[PDB]
């Protein structure tokens, strides 16, 4: 929970070879780290569990589904439409069975190529609308992409003019403490002249005395 | 419309004062920034407020040659006017009365410089080649000494113990009075690098810095820390104009010692940036020589004086 | 972040200025005494002859 822990990175290039350096630092860092978990998320909220408690429906299709063990597709031994097998002929319920696949499938076909016959008479247009619609999304979400890296570049643009006008200031205030210490070390010439006029003094007193 | 970040309260970014009916030779803003004392050749001195009207509410009058020199007293209230009659004088500024007139010099009392810190007390020389220093309540002159040549510009150190002299003798002095109860005492510190006469001293805010305006058109930055090297010149500045006129053209610091401001001959209001050392304003307007800049003690506020009998009143933008 | 390190820095260039406004005065007073000195041994000079 740090506030702004940051060196401006427009002005403070990090260097080549610091990239080794900064890292076997972050290293040893790491190696007597407090509390190292590499598991943190510990802390980080519970992840939990997935909410169907009132539906079993998603409750055993997850079961099954992180094992990824597919559904088998649906009853294509059934849609090739066949009558009683030899074990299956001779019963006439089976034939009732027979019954309902047979036109069940015939009103499906019929149905299919109405369908087909609906769409290929009239569909065109419709597909042709949903395309401009697709066309429609896809250009507006490009126009959305180009306004965030707008906004955003022009923050960005933002925060370099922010780091030019402080780290000039920084340079500055920095090359002046070091012309402060070129100034101590002219102050500790001065206590070289504190000494030599002790030592100076040290002169009055001798004709003082003789 | 333009809308350019109004930075002061004054009605306008660029005020001229006018009512002066001569040149107008030094200028001063005071200490709490609201008035404005301005001396001019006509031996008078306008006092205008710097806000709300720019009404000079009161002319001072009682020399009776051009007022060269005029600063405030540290309090505000009372006022340090030099003159060519030989005459300096301190003056009651909410009054309109005049305090105590010492006119011990025998020519034109150019320069002069109240100090800022201690008793009332202020640096005069003059065209005598005599710098004399001159305590408040005493009626005689304090000290006295004695140049070669007729003193131009004078002031009086952020401290209070040396005074600063330079004029037309190629080079600046800086004396100690404490050091001098005597008559003929010799110069301490001879600032060389001008190649001619010194026109105008400013003290900087932090007291180790003396600006030297030079009619050898260069504007000299020296330090005054009495642990300097060899050479204690700093600075220069090119850019400002000495003509013929010969005017008493001064120097001034931002108050905050970012800017450097000079009068100059061209007519031209300079201001450089003292770090870079180049050019920050040059503005135009005054028909006259530029006699003195002063900035605003609070704002970034510059007012200049001509010898066009006008002083601008104006804000800087950047 | 930019300006809390400009007064960070700032504020103590201020600190040893106000350092260096203390040591140039020492430096007052000590060549002061210097000539003081000098002026000392000038005059016990001039009257031991």
């Amino acid at each position: 929970n740090e506030h702004l822990v940051d060196a401006l990175p427009y002005v403070d290039s990090v260097p080549p070879e610091l990239k080794p350096h900064v890292e076997a630092l972050i290293e040893e860092e790491k190696r007597r780290s407090t509390k190292l978990p590499s598991d943190y998320l510990r802390e980080m909220p519970s992840v939990r569990a997935p909410k169907f408690d009132d539906h079993p429906v998603l409750k055993t299709e997850y079961e099954r589904v992180r094992n990824k063990e597919p559904m088998a597709p649906l009853d294509s031994v059934r849609y090739r439409l066949e009558p009683p097998p030899q074990a299956r002929r001779g019963d006439v319920g089976a034939w009732k069975s027979s019954l309902d696949n047979a036109a069940a499938q015939l009103e499906h076909q019929h149905l299919r190529i109405l369908n087909q016959e609906l769409l290929l008479k009239y569909g065109d247009k419709a597909w042709r609308a949903q395309v401009a619609l697709d066309e429609a999304a896809v250009r507006g979400l490009e126009a959305q992409l180009a306004a965030l890296r707008k906004e955003t570049d022009g923050l960005n643009r933002e925060r370099k003019l922010q780091q030019h006008a402080a780290g000039s200031e920084l340079s500055k205030l920095e090359r002046q403490y070091l012309s402060q210490v070129r100034k101590n070390a002219d102050i500790e010439r001065a206590c070289d002249r504190l000494e030599d006029a002790v030592a100076a003094m040290e002169a009055e007193l001798d004709t003082h005395i003789r | 419309k333009e809308g350019i970040t109004r930075t002061s309260n004054l009605s306008a970014p660029i005020i001229q004062l006018s009512g002066h009916a001569g040149e107008v030779f030094s200028m001063r803003f005071s200490p709490d920034g609201q008035c404005i004392a301005s001396g001019s050749f006509d031996k008078t001195i306008f006092l205008w407020r710097t806000y709300d009207e720019n009404e000079n509410y009161n002319v001072i009058a009682g020399h009776r040659n051009a007022v060269l020199e005029v600063h405030w007293f540290t309090d505000g209230e009372a006022l340090l006017s030099c003159s060519a009659d030989k005459t300096a004088r301190c003056w009651d500024a909410e009054t309109g009365a005049p305090i105590k007139k010492m006119g011990e010099h025998t020519a034109v009392v150019n320069s002069c410089c109240p100090l800022r810190r201690g008793a009332k007390v202020f640096v005069t020389g003059a065209d005598d080649s005599t710098v004399k220093v001159w305590d408040m309540r005493v009626k005689k002159s304090v000290h006295t000494l004695r140049s070669e040549f007729p003193v131009c510009a004078v002031a009086f150190a952020d401290a209070g113990d040396q005074v600063y002299s330079g004029g037309v003798d190629n080079a600046i002095k800086v004396w100690d009075l404490r050091r001098g109860g005597g008559a003929d005492v010799e110069p301490s510190m001879l600032l060389k690098g001008h190649s001619d006469s010194v026109t105008g001293l400013r003290v900087s805010p932090d007291g180790g810095h003396l600006l030297s305006n030079a009619m050898d058109n260069t504007l000299r930055e020296w330090d005054v820390r009495p642990y300097a090297p060899p050479n204690r010149c700093t600075k220069v500045f090119t850019g400002h104009m000495h003509n013929f006129e010969k005017n008493l053209l001064r120097c001034d610091y931002a108050a905050d010692g970012s800017k450097v401001a000079c009068g100059s001959a061209d007519r031209m209001v300079y201001i450089w940036d003292t770090s870079t050392r180049k050019l920050l304003y040059k503005l135009p307007g005054h028909s006259g020589s530029v006699n003195e800049v002063v900035f605003h003690s609070k704002e970034p506020i510059v007012a200049s004086a001509s010898s066009d009998k006008t002083i601008f009143l104006g804000e800087l933008t950047q | 972040a930019a300006p809390e390190r400009l007064e960070a820095l700032g504020e103590l260039v201020d600190a040893t200025k106000r350092r260096e406004v203390d040591l140039q005065e020492r430096f007052k007073a000590l060549t002061r005494r210097r000539d003081e000195l000098a002026a000392a041994l000038a005059q016990k000079r001039a009257a031991a002859s």
